[PDB]
């Protein structure tokens, strides 16, 4: 295990104000492929100068996603107080094949400061911190939000300076509105800009030290930082899991200006991500210095065909999402962006099932009993079971043995438990061990060519 | 060139003795047609085309420049990639693919080839050059 | 073949283009004709190959502690390193080495874009059970193997000397995993996906208490709801603890980064070769081609440009330049016959006579065996095309004839 | 007025450019066939005999040569049907000079 | 040993792992919509 | 409509766009075919 | 799907897949065929009329 400093020592956590209403804003920015937003790249080649299509896992052509903003903590003059935040914690979504994130798209723009909406500021930049998992529950009192065993937290820090992942599992503290003490609304991060983010040295630990005020970090398997250049640049960051671990993506060590996302980092993260949830941010501004943030946009991703063109310099600049409308299905069927005038055909629009319908034979278990009596022939005089009109069950059977092979021919495993029969004939007899392999159908030994063979 | 598959594809017979053939006498279809339809364009006897044939009636469009106006101008309105029967080989090296999807250079690399037609263009022109001075009489 | 079943005269197939066409058409005797056959081919005059060299890849992890059961396997991702399955294997006494979808050989000398080694604890008793088409608890609640990448399972014996593994208490696995839906009525059977881990993972402990244990976990509604349950089995553990391995390897997602190591030689370097045909291997990438020094295009980090054919195109080599690359071409060959004068010519259509009396560069391409005559025909028999036509010379050379 | 004509309004001036398209089109199917695997593991020969052995080797180059065979007998099959037509069409132009 | 061979289509396919049924899975219930279905082991989808 | 199936259908290359840029122009040959013949049939002066 | 796993569930959908790709060929095969004889047989009719 990983080292990730001591254990915070506060006998509590900051208060949290969960007020839900001033984050309910209407601020939509849906991918639109036709400017290639939310692009991943193709991973392991380029293309120059040509349209193509291909498939992988992208964002849907209109998607307005989730949106999450941070905002600024309660304040009174020049003393920071109670945090202000969203309820993000108890928002748990499914993690499914991943997702993209559209980071500081209103930088620059004149906004709103979340916690006071008569008042504006300029909007800058701020990352997103997400809590990743195999497992999802409540917490002592009953929220929602809690996850179990190994968590995925990526953590920005450094006051946007750094990106910090970290395997880990967290152990809910019991002090005052922490998860496992009492008056818990919402666990949060938080940094204080005032002893944070000094000119020159930023404090790169604040908002983990923030995070350790809630959770005990325990059984880490790693925590690896990545430098974050500052700007308030346009950005989109996405993540993805196979089997070779979790996939951060970026667009800012590659493609900067163009938006297009590298993978530039692999995480050993191998359980199966199911679950994940945006973990609050509030920054503890002093009520004269409350800044607008950001907003950013989470959209999920879905193994997509795109018709992807390819500029010289290699980027993407413009995408069809094949499966958008009719229109877009033209373009793909083409391979272009340009098509010629004309009615044409194209897929269907498909009825989908509303429901299911099943009828089987429910009655009388298949009975497996003559098997279970007396002494077992050998396997020249096989005794044959023939099942057909009941209810079967495999383990019924397989429980009362101790099984030494069990394997399947032109069936599945799965599904010689799972499917329906017309018929089910099962053959039992003696059978030494020993000669195992004589039963196998390449055998040209004595018990495939004179005594059992099956079908 | 793999030999493991040149092998295999012995199996299935005289597959490609039967690809040769059957566009070998496809092609030489082409030849025969055209050489079928330029034998029925010519004229026995012919007048001069020179300029001002026509008289009053505006026929320069018509008359070579030798193909004529009209006809280097359909020729010029209609995108034809240059199939290079001299030296595409060499284009194709020297410097490579005018575009994507380039189906001339492609035939290097892919194993197929362009052949070029019965007649060049400057005969092809004497056959309708000489029809037009045959129209009158 | 003759009545009398000798063989008294035979074509050689290969030797000439007209030894060609005489096979193609199975006789010795084929009309007189202008045929196309088949290309002249260029071929490779050396070879070029860059690998990821460096850092070895590293399994001391497994080399270290007590092993995981089966169903808490560890895995361990392989990239832009350098491999060496002999280094692995000949510390345990391998019991059982085989691969799937890939050679033996290929196991240990392919590149890869990675390669994925999950070991833990296993009973060489129950070797079957990891078998694709088992249908027992192991292949069903513990572990599977993918069905798309290539694979291999090795099961190995530790060694007595190898002091750094240590033994758990008993080889332990899932025998049931399963969901109670929020009816308490049906039970879903939960099986393992291959490459991951099972849902019951969770529950069950790092090593079974007993045989029989059962287990459960309530689910919260995010997860469906209902229970989660397993049950535990034990198998006695032996003198030496027997371990599994398995391997899946990928070959196209990233720069197949995962080799054996290489020594180079500096004749297989692309900026000594260009502009000649050479057979290459790079970072697993691999076919015949000339390379040439040229403008770069496409994302540089990407290092591999690819067409819209998906053929490779160019490349960004570790020496910084980016090369084009084209494809060794063929020399277009057709043979123009005369089946009267047993003569031949041979045109090289589309190619400049510098790649081949001499030869004669014609409007329609090279051509070998004709030779020029200023002579006019209007009864050509032979066209070459253009407005060419071969003339015999009846036998001595055909001329090259214009068409009136 | 008609020096004005080779445009996108001339019926006869479009035909002339796709029967230039339907050669081209002729030649794309061998350019772009190649790349297929037809559920091989890969369109390169070479990629199938470096990862497998001859049991399995056989069965993917297979899959290949299948593929290709039918890219050409289709190729073959249309080059006669559009080479009959133009001989016919031929005959037309030989009937209107 | 235990050899088992399976039939799948020389009857109705009766021989099945027991299902706790909903009422909402019926064909009555739903006739005249899209349905996916599973019939004495005969599935495919359409409308009832 | 099965994933598994279109997923396979793929390595087939662009199978569908072929078929149908095919059918396409053959339709669009009978739409040209039938404006051609009945520009014809059409009279330019006719009686009632 | 029901019945195979992946490595064997492939080659059966794929022996499907083979099978109705062939016969969308030969539809379009004859769809050509048949357009290019009704074409000229269009322009008989017009003959004709
Ligand atoms: C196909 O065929 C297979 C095999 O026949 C079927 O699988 C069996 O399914 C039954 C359930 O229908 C399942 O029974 C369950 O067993 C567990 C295990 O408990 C044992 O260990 C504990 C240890 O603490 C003992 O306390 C307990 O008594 C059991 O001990 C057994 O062994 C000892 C010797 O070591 C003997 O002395 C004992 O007599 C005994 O044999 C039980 O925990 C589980 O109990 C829950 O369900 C019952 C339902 O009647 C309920 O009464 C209990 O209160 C309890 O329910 C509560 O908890 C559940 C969550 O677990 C929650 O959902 C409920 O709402 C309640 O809160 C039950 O008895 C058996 O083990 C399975 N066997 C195998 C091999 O898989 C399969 O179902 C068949 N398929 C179909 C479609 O029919
Ligand atoms: C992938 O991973 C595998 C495994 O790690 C690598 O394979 C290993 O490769 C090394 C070479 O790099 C190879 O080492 C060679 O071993 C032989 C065997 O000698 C042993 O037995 C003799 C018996 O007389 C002993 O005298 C000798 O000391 C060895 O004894 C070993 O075991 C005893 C216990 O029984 C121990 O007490 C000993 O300490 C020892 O462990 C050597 O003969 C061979 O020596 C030659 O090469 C070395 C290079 O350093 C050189 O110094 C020697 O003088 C000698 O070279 C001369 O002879 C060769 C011809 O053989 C000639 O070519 C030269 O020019 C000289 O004239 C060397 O030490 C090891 O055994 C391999 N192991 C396995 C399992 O395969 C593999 O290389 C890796 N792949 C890649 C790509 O990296
Ligand atoms: C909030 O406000 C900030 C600025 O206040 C915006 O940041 C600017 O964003 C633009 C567009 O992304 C950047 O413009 C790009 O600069 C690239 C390099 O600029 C560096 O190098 C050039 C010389 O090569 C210098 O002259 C320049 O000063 C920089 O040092 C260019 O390479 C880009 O051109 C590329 O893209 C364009 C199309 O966008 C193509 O036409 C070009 O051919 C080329 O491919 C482009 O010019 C600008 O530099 C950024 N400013 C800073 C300080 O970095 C934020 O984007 C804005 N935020 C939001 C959300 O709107
Ligand atoms: C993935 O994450 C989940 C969730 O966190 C883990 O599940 C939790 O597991 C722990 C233990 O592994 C459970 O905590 C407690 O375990 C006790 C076990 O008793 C034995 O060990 C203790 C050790 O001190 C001895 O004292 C004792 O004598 C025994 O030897 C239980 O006894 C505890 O019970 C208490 O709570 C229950 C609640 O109903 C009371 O009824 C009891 O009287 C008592 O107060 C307790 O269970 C923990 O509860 C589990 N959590 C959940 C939500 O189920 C997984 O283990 C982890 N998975 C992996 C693989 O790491
Ligand atoms: C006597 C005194 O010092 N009063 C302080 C407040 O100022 C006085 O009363 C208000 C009505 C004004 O008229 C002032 O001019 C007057 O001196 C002080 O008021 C805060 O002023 C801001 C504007 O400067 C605004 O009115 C604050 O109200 C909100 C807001 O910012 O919009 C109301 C929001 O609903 C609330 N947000 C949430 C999530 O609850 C916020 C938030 O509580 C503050 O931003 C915390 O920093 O306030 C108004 O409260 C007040 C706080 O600064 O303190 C009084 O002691
Ligand atoms: C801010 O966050 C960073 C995370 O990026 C965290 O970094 C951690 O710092 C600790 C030290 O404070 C590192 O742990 C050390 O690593 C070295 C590596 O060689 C070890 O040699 C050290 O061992 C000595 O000290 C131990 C202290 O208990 C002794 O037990 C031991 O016997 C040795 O005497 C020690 O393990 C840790 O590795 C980094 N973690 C990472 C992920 O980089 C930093 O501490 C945080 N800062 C604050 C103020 O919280
Ligand atoms: N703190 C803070 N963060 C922010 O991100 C923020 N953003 C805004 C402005 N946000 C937005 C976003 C989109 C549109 C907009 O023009 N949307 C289009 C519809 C786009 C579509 O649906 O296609 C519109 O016409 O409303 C306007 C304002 C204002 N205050 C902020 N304040
Ligand atoms: C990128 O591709 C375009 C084609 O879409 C190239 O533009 C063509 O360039 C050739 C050069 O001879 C012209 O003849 C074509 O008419 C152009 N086509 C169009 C649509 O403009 C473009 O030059 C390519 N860029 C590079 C750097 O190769
Ligand atoms: C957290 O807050 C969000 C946003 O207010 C809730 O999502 C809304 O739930 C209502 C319930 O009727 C829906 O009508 C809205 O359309 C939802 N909004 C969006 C954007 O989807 C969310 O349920 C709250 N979650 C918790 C755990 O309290
Ligand atoms: C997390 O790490 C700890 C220490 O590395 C593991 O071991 C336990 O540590 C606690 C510390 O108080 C001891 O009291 C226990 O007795 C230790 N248990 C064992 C078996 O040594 C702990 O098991 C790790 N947890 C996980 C989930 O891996
Ligand atoms: C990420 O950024 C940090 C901070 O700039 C780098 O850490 C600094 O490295 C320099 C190297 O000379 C040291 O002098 C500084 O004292 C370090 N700062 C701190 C706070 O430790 C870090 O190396 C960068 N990481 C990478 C991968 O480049
Ligand atoms: C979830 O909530 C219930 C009651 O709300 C409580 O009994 C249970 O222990 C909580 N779970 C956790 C993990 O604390
Ligand atoms: C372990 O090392 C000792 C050292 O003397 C040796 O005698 C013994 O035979 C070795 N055992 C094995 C299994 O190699
Ligand atoms: C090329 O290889 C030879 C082999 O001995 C070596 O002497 C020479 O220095 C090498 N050249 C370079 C540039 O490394
Ligand atoms: C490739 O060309 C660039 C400029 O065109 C040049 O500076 C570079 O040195 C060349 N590289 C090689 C290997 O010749
Ligand atoms: C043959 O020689 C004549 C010289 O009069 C020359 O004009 C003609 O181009 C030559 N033909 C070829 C193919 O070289
Ligand atoms: C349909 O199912 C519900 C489930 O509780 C049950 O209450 C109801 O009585 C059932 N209806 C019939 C007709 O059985």
């Amino acid at each position: 295990t990983v080292d990730v400093g001591p254990d915070s020592v506060k006998s509590a956590c900051i208060e949290v104000d969960i007020q839900q209403t001033f984050f309910d804003k209407t601020w939509p920015r849906p991918i639109d492929v036709s400017k290639a937003d939310g692009i991943i790249y193709p991973q392991g080649r380029t293309y120059s100068n040509i349209t193509i299509t291909y498939q992988g896992l992208f964002p849907y052509q209109g998607d307005h996603g989730d949106m999450y903003v941070y905002s600024a903590g309660h304040a009174t003059g020049t003393t920071p107080q109670k945090l202000f935040v969203a309820n993000y914690s108890q928002d748990v979504k499914q993690f499914a094949n991943g997702f993209v994130v559209r980071i500081g798209a209103a930088a620059n723009s004149t906004g709103t400061v979340i916690i006071s909406p008569s008042t504006s500021a300029t909007i800058r930049k701020i990352y997103p911190a997400f809590m990743l998992g195999s497992s999802v529950g409540n917490f002592s009192d009953g929220k929602m939000g809690r996850f179990f065993n190994h968590t995925l937290v990526l953590l920005p820090d450094g006051c946007g300076t750094l990106l910090r992942a970290f395997y880990c599992i967290l152990e809910p503290r019991s002090g005052n509105h922490c998860p496992a003490g009492n008056s818990y609304t919402s666990f949060a991060t938080y940094h204080t800009p005032a002893t944070d983010c000094s000119d020159g040295n930023y404090n790169r630990n604040a908002s983990l030290n923030s995070f350790k005020e809630y959770f005990n970090l325990r059984n880490c398997t790693f925590m690896y930082t990545y430098n974050i250049t500052e700007d308030e640049i346009l950005e989109w960051f996405g993540i993805t899991q196979t089997a070779q671990g979790v996939h951060l993506f970026s667009s800012r060590y590659v493609d900067l200006y163009g938006g297009n996302m590298f993978q530039f980092a692999t995480l050993p993260v191998y359980d199966t991500i199911k679950y994940y949830s945006i973990i609050p941010h509030s920054i503890r501004s002093i009520q004269s210095d409350r800044k607008a943030w950001a907003a950013f946009y989470v959209y999920k991703l879905q193994p997509l065909t795109f018709l992807l063109d390819f500029s010289v310099d290699g980027y993407i600049r413009r995408a069809i999402d094949c499966g958008f409308n009719d229109l877009s299905q033209l373009h793909c069927s083409y391979e272009s962006f340009d098509v010629e005038s004309g009615v044409y055909s194209v897929s269907s629009f498909e009825a989908k099932p509303s429901g299911s319908v099943v009828e089987q034979a429910e009655g009388v278990e298949c009975d497996f009993s003559p098997l279970l009596s007396g002494t077992p022939p050998q396997v020249y005089n096989f005794k044959r079971l023939v099942f057909t009109n009941c209810n079967y069950n495999l383990t019924k059977l397989l429980s009362l043995f101790s099984v030494n092979d069990f394997t399947c021919s032109q069936i599945s495993p799965a599904a010689i438990a799972s499917n329906c029969y017309s018929s089910l004939i099962l053959d039992y007899f003696s059978y030494p061990l020993s000669m195992k392999s004589d039963l196998s159908v390449s055998s040209a030994g004595p018990i495939s060519q004179f005594n059992y063979k099956q079908s | 060139g793999f030999q493991k598959c040149e092998q295999l594809l012995r199996e299935y017979g005289q597959f490609c003795s039967k690809i040769n053939q059957a566009l070998h006498g496809a092609n030489l279809r082409q030849d025969d047609s055209v050489r079928n339809l330029f034998a029925s364009v010519k004229s026995s006897q012919s007048s001069p085309i020179i300029p001002g044939f026509g008289g009053d009636f505006n026929l320069t469009l018509l008359e070579p420049v030798a193909r004529s106006a009209i006809e280097d101008l359909l020729f010029d309105k209609v995108t034809i990639a240059d199939p290079g029967y001299m030296q595409g080989y060499d284009d194709c090296m020297q410097q490579g693919p005018a575009s994507a999807r380039d189906l001339i250079c492609a035939q290097y690399v892919a194993g197929y080839k362009v052949l070029p037609p019965l007649m060049d263009v400057n005969m092809e022109a004497a056959y309708t050059s000489s029809l037009l001075g045959s129209i009158a009489g | 073949f003759s009545v009398d079943g000798y063989i008294r005269r035979a074509i050689d197939c290969g030797f000439n283009d007209l030894s060609q066409l005489h096979c193609s058409y199975e006789s010795f005797d084929v009309e007189s004709g202008v045929y196309s056959v088949s290309s002249f081919e260029a071929k490779p005059s050396g070879s070029v190959v860059e690998q990821a060299e460096g850092v070895e890849c590293d399994f001391s992890p497994l080399l270290s502690g007590t092993p995981p059961q089966v169903y808490n396997f560890k895995r361990l991702v392989f990239t832009n390193c350098n491999y060496n399955l002999t280094k692995l294997l000949s510390l345990f006494s391998v019991n059982d080495f085989t691969c799937s979808q890939i050679s033996p050989a290929a196991i240990a000398s392919n590149c890869y874009s990675s390669l994925i080694l999950d070991y833990f604890s296993y009973p060489l008793s129950m070797k079957s059970d990891l078998s694709v088409s088992s249908a027992g608890p192991i292949s069903q609640f513990n572990y599977k193997q993918s069905f798309s990448n290539p694979t291999c399972l090795i099961l190995a014996t530790v060694p007595h000397n190898l002091t750094t593994i240590t033994k758990p208490l008993k080889y332990s696995y899932i025998n049931k995993c399963s969901r109670l839906l929020s009816d308490d009525r049906t039970e879903v059977p939960q099986l393992v996906n291959a490459n991951q881990y099972s849902p019951c993972v969770s529950i069950v402990p790092s090593t079974v208490w007993e045989d029989g244990d059962y287990y459960r976990k309530q689910l919260s509604p995010l997860e469906g709801g209902g229970w989660l349950v397993a049950s535990g089995s034990t198998v006695a553990m032996t003198e030496q603890l027997q371990m599994g391995f398995g391997i899946t390897v990928q070959y196209g997602t990233d720069t197949n980064s995962v080799c054996p190591k290489l020594e180079f030689a500096n004749d297989t370097k692309i900026a000594s070769q260009l502009g000649n045909c050479v057979e290459y291997s790079l970072y697993g990438v691999s076919g015949r081609g000339v390379f040439q020094n040229c403008t770069a295009v496409g994302v540089r980090q990407q290092r591999f440009v690819y067409d819209a054919y998906q053929n490779l195109v160019g490349y960004y080599s570790d020496d910084g330049n980016y090369y084009c690359l084209r494809a060794c071409v063929s020399v277009p060959v057709s043979v123009i016959y005369d089946k009267e004068t047993k003569t031949h010519a041979t045109l090289f259509g589309s190619v400049a006579c510098e790649h081949i009396y001499g030869p004669l560069q014609t409007p329609v391409g090279c051509v070998l065996g004709l030779v020029n005559s200023s002579l006019f025909v209007e009864d050509c028999k032979l066209p070459l095309g253009q407005s060419l036509c071969a003339l015999p010379d009846t036998p001595g050379e055909m001329r090259l004839a214009s068409i009136a | 007025a008609m020096q004005t004509g080779f445009t996108t309004t001339n019926e006869a001036f479009q035909k002339v450019q796709d029967a230039v398209n339907n050669n081209a089109q002729a030649l794309s199917k061998l350019a772009s066939e190649l790349s297929n695997t037809f559920g091989a593991i890969s369109a390169s020969i070479g990629d199938i005999i470096q990862r497998l052995d001859p049991p399995e080797q056989d069965a993917q180059i297979d899959r290949l040569i299948n593929g290709r065979l039918t890219t050409l007998n289709a190729f073959v099959a249309q080059q006669l049907v559009r080479s009959e037509s133009a001989a016919l069409s031929a005959q037309l132009a030989k009937d209107k000079v």
